[PDB]
């Protein structure tokens, strides 16, 4: 009926993992090796950040510039003849 | 931690010590009053700023003053 | 007074709630309040709900000092029971918190050192212009 | 002294989010920064004045350049009472076809905005009649900001 | 056992307590030091639980207050009847109800206000009323003014009797505590006696008085030629000529061959073609059945004899899967405090009022009521507002009980403790639900607005581009339409014409009722209603649950129920009491009710109300623009607020001008409220200091030193002014539009 | 030409993301 | 412990729920973070492909699905960014793991390396790779 022990404080303060599991990996060794070898270049953090920023910016700019008028109504432009103003202004 | 100061106009009625919710103020012997005691604020780091001590103080102006200052976990009243 | 210890005190009968300790207790600190009851009776927890205090010594764990002081003052006012609380750190240090001199703060006690006393009226403070460009404050002088 | 508010340790010690909120709020109160003197305050004020002047010049240069590049000043000067001034062009991926066809005004070949600032009349009065003058003014104002 | 227990002359009647104000509280009775005293004298007048601690005095005061309230209500009813009798055109409206507007008030001719006497019709000038009293009087069988005068005199007599009864039961013979704590006898008498017997007597009146007179009126007979109501009772030949079943007398009732009474006790349903209302025979049948049900149900609880049920035994002996022991100490809690009962009754009454408004608009029970649009609109809006206010008050009284009458030692309940032990999960889930509902409901409208503003009408959530149809409601409507064919063989037709399926009913060239379609707009508005209701529930529940204590403040119960804050510390603790939670939930109740009434008004004007020509075409008031213009905020602002406000602003110089004036005045009051909601006390106190100095210079200083209002008083004033201004604005706009156009 | 089709996406999307990332990293740094 | 701010309910503590949550890739402590992140990214991208192609601005034209697929990929990139910075501001270079040390029973177990700079970096890389692969697979399966 005790809940406070000074020797250890993990149980007293409630430091547990409710759903953690320590079982061995179920993935196949061959698939794991393939993914480990092929996903290696993205492990570094600063390189990943710089690559992501530069690639996203370049791809977005290229797609925006190369896009035609069928997809984007803004690039198609007006088609109807112009209109006059309220007081006859052009 | 806020700043709590006590001036010499105190008459030792012990209302501020009773009003404190975090046990900041206490009473010490003194010489210049009929009650022969005066308040003090040793445990300043436990002040929250509720200003109940100023609420319970009979004087022309309060003999106990609380000035808000740098905040921390204790003075912000956070339990998480 | 010499600070006491709380080795193996049991705890009141509670069914559990969501108003208990959080990650701060594991990371920063928590508080422990201990008292002594002459009979088994039901009281109201500061975190919501009602609990039953066993006859004899009782111990409780809380998150802030305000809850401890509120529970202690309720105990003293209603049940006429003496209490004391400490603060516990992650490294295991236990610091005695409630009455440090052994007597309650509302009672004058010889041998107490005075802190934060200004021997002047509240209207004798200097203007803020006098303390400009310095790290001090007018009320500190 | 170590967190984001380097000019105030008291605001840099607390762990809550208000440390961010107040950090933006007190950045220009030079009399509240710790370890401050009269010399530093005056010099910071002088530098802020210079920065404000640069920003104003850059804003005016940008306005002039956009009016020159996407406006109809040369068409407006001939018939002031029957031409609507143009401020800048509109590019918007969210525009539908009716919006593109309806926002085309004046002599422009695409959506544009009508300038209600009144800079066309001000520049016409003082003696500007060509786009090259506007370009030269924009270049001069950029030089002044630099 | 059950007994009558009273105390003789507990108090003595004298005027000595009238002279000294604030005698109930010693602090108030001491005397006025500052002006705040006055503001307190009215705040604590009705807080009987704070004046003393004995339950007996509180119960006696409550009883006397109830008697006084009954007397006031009787006086109001008598005044209404007298106005109907003297200054009205009821007799002219009786002959031609369709072409004459009711009016029961006449304005004097002092200043120039005589323009308010409009041409209502029937050779009369006055203010058109929307209380719906004329339809009630017609349905009751009243065809003259002498009967109205007699009713007014009886109301006056009953009000005097109620006042005397209140005085007698407070000052002469006051019941003891054990008299009030007998809930079984009270329940038996309220169920069997107050409800069953009253409905039985009303059914008897309808059978004997209302039906023959209404039949004669519907036949086409002049109101001045109809025989008097007592002639039907005296002359059995007349009733035999009208209803042959009466010729058999009361013999069939005891013979159990009740089918003979099928002539005036029917189960057809639907609307009456002549008057556009429910059949009176169906109403009498329903009242008889309800009387039987209540009389049977009034004998359930054990009082003074062996047979019966005990409420405490029923509560304690309850066992269930999710409940468990559960309701063990609830009887003492409910029979100990008045606040829990007040909260329960307030919530039930509010819900009942909302249900009443819905059922009344759906199926009109009075003759010539559906074709009078202003009466319907006024009744719906009024009942909705009353229900909302009662529902709001229930939570406040629940919080008051939880604060000041809850102790877990002497009176402990397991369910309340279990609920109080996991309030965080409830609050978190309610917050998530509110956030999700609001995001979706308002994002749909914002997306529609943005897509329409960009020239993309094919990307909106509408009946033409992206359809979100209420399939469940349509299925329910179809089931209700097909109900009387197979599921309810007794009924000839469906209960209401609202269900999709049936025919159109129109009276006197004006549409009475027709089936209501359901589309995407109804979906969106229903979800908005749910979002607003959920937010109000969240606010009230958070106020109720965290009243005793909180993580921020562990001892909130010591400060009480009405306190402004705890201090500038902890980062700020403004508005932590439950009173502040109620004051905040008032705004959301106002918002929800305003949205509901706006939806009802626009939908009814667009899809139901209108006129019919001789050919057979139906032209609605706004021409059915609800389904395409109510999907965007701009449509709500332009096609409803801008378009329908033409009548109110152009009413100057006519008989409706008063409404227009109100449409301005309320606005002013609304703005005034802001002054009390955006500022604080210190500025006003510092200004009053200088004003008081200026007064002191001229020797006009009052003894009662002026003081600025308290924080709670300022909040209450602000919220009161806000609510009053908004409600008056809506009232003026609705009445002006529906009177000028309908 | 076609400068707006290259410049509007840059200012609208890429630069705010870069500035937000830099400011967040600088603020969170101890 | 009744004094901890948590309650025991059938939903939060059941053998089925416990098994299902412990078998999720986000809770496998022994497995290195890269293999878990790959699966998480694959599932997230495969799920994310759909709504963009079903409710996109061009959803009625012939390009629709292709365009939608592209949009999905873009989202993944942004999400990857939202991961990377979260590592940089959280875990230092030399500090050890901050995961709980003991299980619910009380047994001492090795802390998870996911709450580490290298572990989080591996998780983000695997998530990016898996998201791209899943988006590509979903597009290929849907429009081939
Ligand atoms: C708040 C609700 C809301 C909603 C639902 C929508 C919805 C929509 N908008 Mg609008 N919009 C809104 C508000 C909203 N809008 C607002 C406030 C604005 C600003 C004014 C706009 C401005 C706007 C623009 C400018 C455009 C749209 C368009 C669209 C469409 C694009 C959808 C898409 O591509 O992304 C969908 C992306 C997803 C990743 C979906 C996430 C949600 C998933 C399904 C979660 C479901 C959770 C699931 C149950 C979890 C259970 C777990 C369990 C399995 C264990 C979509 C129909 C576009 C259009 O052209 O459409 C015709 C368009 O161009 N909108
Ligand atoms: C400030 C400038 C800005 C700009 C230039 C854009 C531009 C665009 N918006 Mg966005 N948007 C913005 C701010 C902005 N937005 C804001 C403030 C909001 C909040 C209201 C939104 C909310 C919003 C919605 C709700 C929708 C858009 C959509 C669109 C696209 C419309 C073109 C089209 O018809 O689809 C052409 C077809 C496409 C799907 C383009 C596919 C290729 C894109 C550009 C991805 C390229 C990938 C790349 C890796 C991106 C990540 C890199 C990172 C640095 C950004 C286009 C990418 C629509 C959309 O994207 O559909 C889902 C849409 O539904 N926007
Ligand atoms: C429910 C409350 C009620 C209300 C609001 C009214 C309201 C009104 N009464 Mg009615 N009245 C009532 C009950 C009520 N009455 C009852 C119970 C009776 C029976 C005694 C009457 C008998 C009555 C008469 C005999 C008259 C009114 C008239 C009036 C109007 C002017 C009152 C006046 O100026 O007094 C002045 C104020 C003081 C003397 C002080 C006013 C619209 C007057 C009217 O409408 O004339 C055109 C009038 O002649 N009332
Ligand atoms: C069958 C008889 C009976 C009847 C008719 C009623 C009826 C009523 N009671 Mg109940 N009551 C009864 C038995 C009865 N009671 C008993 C035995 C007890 C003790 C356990 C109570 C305890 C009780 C309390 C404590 C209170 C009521 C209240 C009320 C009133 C509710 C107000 C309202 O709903 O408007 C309906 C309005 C009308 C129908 C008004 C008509 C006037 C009625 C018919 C008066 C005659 C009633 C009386 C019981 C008979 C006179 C006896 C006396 C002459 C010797 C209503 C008048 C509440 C009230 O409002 O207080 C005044 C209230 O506070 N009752
Ligand atoms: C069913 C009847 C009912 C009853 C009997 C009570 C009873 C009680 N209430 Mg509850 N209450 C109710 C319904 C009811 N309430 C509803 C519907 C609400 C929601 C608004 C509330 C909300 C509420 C609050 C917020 C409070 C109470 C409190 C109280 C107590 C004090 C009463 C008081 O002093 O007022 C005496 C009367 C007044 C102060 C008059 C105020 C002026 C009003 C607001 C103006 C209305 C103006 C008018 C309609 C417009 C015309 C303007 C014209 C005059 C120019 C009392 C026990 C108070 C308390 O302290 O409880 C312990 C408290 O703080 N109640
Ligand atoms: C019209 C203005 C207004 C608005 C919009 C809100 C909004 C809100 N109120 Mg507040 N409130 C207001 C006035 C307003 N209030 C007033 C006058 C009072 C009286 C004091 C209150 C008092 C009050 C209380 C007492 C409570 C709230 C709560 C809430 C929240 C409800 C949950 C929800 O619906 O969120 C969903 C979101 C919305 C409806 C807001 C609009 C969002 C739209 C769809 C835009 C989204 C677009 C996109 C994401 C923007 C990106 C662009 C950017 C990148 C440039 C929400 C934040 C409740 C709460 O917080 O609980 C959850 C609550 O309890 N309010
Ligand atoms: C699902 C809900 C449902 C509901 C609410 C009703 C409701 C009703 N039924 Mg119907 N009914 C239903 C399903 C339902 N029925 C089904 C499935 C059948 C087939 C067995 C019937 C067959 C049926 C018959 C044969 C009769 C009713 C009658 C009644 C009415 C009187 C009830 C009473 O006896 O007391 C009432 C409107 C009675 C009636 O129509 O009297 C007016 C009656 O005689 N019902
Ligand atoms: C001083 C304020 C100023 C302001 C408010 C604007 C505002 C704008 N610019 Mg202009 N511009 C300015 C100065 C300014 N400009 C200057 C000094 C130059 C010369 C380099 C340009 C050259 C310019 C170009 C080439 C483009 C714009 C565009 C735009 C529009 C979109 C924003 C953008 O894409 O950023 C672009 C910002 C710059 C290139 C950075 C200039 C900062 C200084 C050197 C917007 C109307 C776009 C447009 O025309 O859309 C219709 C566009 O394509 N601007
Ligand atoms: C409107 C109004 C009014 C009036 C009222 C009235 C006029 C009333 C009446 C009432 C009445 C007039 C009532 C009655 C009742 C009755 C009853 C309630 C009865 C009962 C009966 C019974 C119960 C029976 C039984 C039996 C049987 C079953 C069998 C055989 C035997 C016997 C017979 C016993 C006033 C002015 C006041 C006010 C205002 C409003
Ligand atoms: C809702 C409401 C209202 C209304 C109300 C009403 C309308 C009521 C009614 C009521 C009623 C309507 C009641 C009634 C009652 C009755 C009674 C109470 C009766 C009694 C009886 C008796 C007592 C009898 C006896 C006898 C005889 C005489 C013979 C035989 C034998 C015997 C003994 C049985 C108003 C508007 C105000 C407003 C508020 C709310
Ligand atoms: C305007 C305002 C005031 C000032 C309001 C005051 C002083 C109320 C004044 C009420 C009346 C008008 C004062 C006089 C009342 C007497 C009955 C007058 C008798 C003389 C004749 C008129 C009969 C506050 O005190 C306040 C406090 C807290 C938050 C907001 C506010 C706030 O907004």
């Amino acid at each position: 009926s005790v809940y406070f022990d000074l020797e250890d404080l993990g149980n007293t303060t409630g430091q547990w993992d409710v759903y953690g599991s320590d079982a061995p990996s179920p993935y196949n060794p061959l698939q794991s090796k393939f993914f480990e070898t092929f996903a290696a270049p993205f492990t570094k953090r600063g390189l990943l950040l710089k690559f992501l920023i530069l690639g996203g910016g370049s791809l977005l700019t290229y797609v925006s510039a190369t896009s035609t008028g069928e997809v984007l109504p803004i690039k198609r432009g007006p088609q109807e003849p112009p209109k006059l103003g309220p007081r006859g202004k052009l | 931690s806020h700043s709590v100061k006590i001036y010499d106009t105190c008459i030792g009625c012990t209302q501020c010590v009773r009003a404190c919710p975090t046990d900041v103020l206490e009473m010490i012997p003194w010489d210049g009053c009929k009650a022969k005691q005066i308040a003090s604020a040793p445990r300043t780091e436990d002040c929250v700023g509720c200003k109940r001590c100023e609420s319970a103080c009979p004087t022309d102006f309060l003999s106990v003053r609380v000035y808000l200052w740098h905040e921390t976990t204790r003075s912000m009243g956070l339990a998480y | 007074t010499p600070p006491q210890l709380d080795p193996n005190t049991p705890s009141p009968i509670f069914a559990g709630s969501t108003g208990g300790l959080l990650r701060k207790a594991q990371v920063e600190e928590f508080y422990v309040i201990t008292w002594n009851s002459p009979k088994e009776q039901i009281f109201e927890m500061p975190t919501g709900g009602a609990a039953i205090m066993r006859e004899g010594p009782n111990l409780l764990k809380l998150a802030r000092k305000e809850q401890c002081l509120a529970l202690g003052t309720r105990l003293r006012s209603k049940y006429k029971i003496t209490y004391q609380f400490y603060r516990v750190f992650p490294n295991g240090e236990v610091q005695y918190l409630h009455p440090k001199d052994g007597v309650y703060p509302e009672k004058a006690n010889p041998g107490r050192e005075g802190v934060g006393l200004n021997m002047r009226s509240i209207g004798k403070n200097v203007s803020p212009i006098e303390v400009k460009f310095t790290g001090k404050q007018s009320y500190d002088l | 002294a170590l967190r984001f508010p380097r000019f105030s340790q008291g605001l840099a010690q607390d762990p809550t989010t208000r440390r961010i909120w107040f950090g933006i709020a007190t950045a220009h109160d030079f009399e509240n920064h710790d370890d401050i003197t009269e010399e530093r305050l005056y010099q910071n004020i002088f530098a802020s004045h210079f920065g404000q002047l640069a920003i104003i010049f850059l804003w005016t240069s940008g306005n002039l350049f956009h009016v020159a590049w996407q406006g109809n000043f040369e068409a407006w000067v001939q018939d002031p009472l029957h031409v609507r001034p143009i401020a800048h062009a509109i590019w918007d991926p969210h525009f539908g076809q009716p919006a593109v066809e309806a926002f085309t005004r004046g002599g422009a070949l695409g959506p544009v905005n009508i300038a209600y600032s009144g800079v066309y009349q001000w520049w016409y009065t003082i003696g500007l009649r060509t786009n090259g003058d506007l370009y030269t003014g924009a270049l001069f104002l950029l030089f002044l900001s630099a | 056992e059950v007994k009558i227990l009273v105390d003789r002359d507990p108090i003595k009647t004298s005027f000595e307590e009238w002279a000294k104000p604030g005698h109930f509280s010693r602090t108030i009775a001491k005397g006025p030091d500052t002006t705040t005293w006055i503001w307190n004298l009215h705040a604590d007048a009705h807080d009987f639980d704070s004046h003393t601690s004995d339950l007996e005095e509180i119960s006696r005061k409550v009883f006397s207050a109830h008697f006084g309230q009954l007397s006031i209500i009787f006086l109001w009813l008598s005044g209404m009847y007298f106005h109907g009798a003297r200054f009205s055109n009821y007799e002219a409206w009786l002959s031609d109800p369709t072409h004459i507007g009711p009016s029961a008030q006449v304005v004097w001719s002092i200043v120039g206000q005589e323009i308010l006497n409009g041409d209502v019709g029937g050779g009369f000038r006055g203010i058109q009323i929307t209380s719906g009293f004329f339809q009630i009087w017609r349905a009751s069988g009243i065809t003259s003014e002498l009967q109205l005068y007699c009713t007014a005199i009886g109301g006056l007599v009953f009000a005097a009797l109620m006042l005397f009864a209140g005085w007698f039961h407070y000052h002469k013979a006051a019941p003891k505590l054990a008299w009030f704590q007998d809930v079984e006898s009270m329940l038996n008498h309220h169920l069997a006696g107050l409800l069953g017997l009253g409905s039985l007597s009303w059914a008897g009146h309808q059978v004997h008085v209302s039906l023959p007179i209404n039949q004669f009126l519907n036949a086409g007979v002049d109101p001045k030629e109809i025989p008097l109501p007592h002639e039907f009772i005296l002359n059995r030949d007349l009733l035999a000529q009208l209803y042959p079943s009466f010729a058999e007398g009361a013999t069939p009732f005891f013979t159990l061959n009740w089918s003979k009474y099928a002539e005036f006790l029917t189960f057809r349903g639907g609307l009456d073609p002549v008057t556009g209302g429910l059949w009176l025979t169906d109403i009498a049948h329903h009242h008889l059945a309800i009387a039987i049900l209540f009389l049977i149900a009034g004998h359930m609880y054990r009082t003074n004899w062996g047979i019966g049920h005990g409420i405490k035994d029923i509560l304690e002996a309850h066992k269930g899967p999710f409940t468990g022991q559960g309701h063990k100490g609830l009887y003492e809690i409910l029979t100990t405090s008045w606040h829990a009962q007040l909260s329960i009754n307030l919530a039930m009454l509010g819900s009942l009022t909302i249900v009443v408004a819905h059922h009344m608009y759906s199926m009109p029970p009075y003759p010539y009521l559906a074709t009078d649009y202003g009466t319907q609109l006024s009744l719906f809006t009024h009942h909705m507002w009353i229900g909302g206010f009662l529902i709001v008050g229930a939570a406040a009284h629940a919080a008051i009980f939880m604060v000041r009458d809850y102790d877990p030692t002497t009176r402990y309940n397991d369910l309340l403790d279990r609920v109080l032990r996991h309030r965080d999960a409830i609050i978190s889930h309610l917050n998530w639900v509110c956030i999700f509902l609001g995001f979706h409901s308002f994002g749909l409208y914002i997306h529609n607005d943005t897509m329409s503003a960009l020239g993309r009408p094919q990307d909106m959530f509408s009946d033409t581009a992206i359809q979100l149809q209420p399939v469940f409601a349509q299925w329910i409507q179809n089931t209700h339409a097909l109900a009387p064919g197979t599921t309810a063989p007794g009924a000839t037709t469906s209960t209401s014409l609202t269900w999709g399926g049936g025919d159109l009913v129109a009276v006197g060239g004006k549409v009475a009722l027709l089936p209501i379609p359901l589309g995407t707009a109804d979906f969106l508005v229903h979800h908005i209603h749910a979002f607003t209701i959920h937010v109000t529930v969240l606010i009230l529940l958070k106020g109720v649950l965290f009243a005793r204590s909180s993580r921020l403040i562990p001892d909130k119960a010591n400060l009480g129920f009405r306190f402004p804050c705890d201090g500038p510390g902890r980062g700020g603790t403004c508005q932590v009491s439950a009173w502040d939670h109620v004051f905040l939930g008032l705004f959301w109740m106002y918002n929800a009710i305003s949205v509901v009434i706006f939806h009802f008004s626009w939908k009814m004007q667009s899809d139901v109300w209108g006129s019919i020509s001789d050919q057979g075409v139906v032209t609605h008031i706004t021409g059915g623009n609800f389904a395409q213009s109510s999907i965007t905020i701009n449509g709500w602002l332009r096609d409803f607020l801008w378009a329908q406000a033409s009548q109110v602003i152009q009413s100057y110089g006519s008989s409706l001008s008063a409404y227009g004036l109100f449409f301005l005045g309320a606005h002013f009051v609304w703005a005034f409220s802001l002054m009390f909601l955006f500022s604080g006390r210190g500025y006003w106190q510092e200004l009053i200091e200088s004003i008081v100095w200026a007064h002191n210079k001229l020797k006009v200083a009052p003894a009662t030193q002026p003081r600025a209002l308290s924080i709670v008083q300022g909040r209450a004033v602000g919220v009161t002014h806000y609510l009053l201004g908004g409600i008056a604005t809506t009232w003026a706009f609705f009445l002006a539009r529906i009177i000028a156009v309908g | 030409n076609n400068l707006p089709s290259i410049f509007v996406p840059l200012v609208g999307l890429v630069f705010p993301a870069i500035a937000m990332a830099s400011l967040f990293l600088h603020i969170q740094k101890n | 412990d009744p004094f901890i701010g948590s309650l025991e309910t059938p939903v939060t503590s059941s053998p089925l729920i416990a098994w299902y949550l412990s078998n999720l890739p986000g809770y496998r402590t022994a497995v290195n973070p890269l293999l878990r992140g790959v699966e998480v990214g694959l599932a997230h991208g495969f799920f994310l492909v759909g709504p963009f192609v079903k409710a996109g601005p061009l959803r009625n034209t012939a390009y629709a699905g292709s365009a939608g697929s592209l949009a999905a990929a873009g989202l993944v990139v942004i999400l990857s960014m939202c991961l990377t910075i979260y590592g940089i501001s959280s875990f230092k270079e030399g500090e050890p793991s901050i995961a709980p040390s003991l299980t619910l029973t009380g047994r001492k177990k090795q802390p998870d390396q996911l709450q580490t700079a290298d572990g989080w970096a591996k998780f983000t890389g695997g998530f990016f790779f898996g998201g791209i692969s899943g988006v590509t697979w979903a597009y290929f399966l849907l429009y081939v």
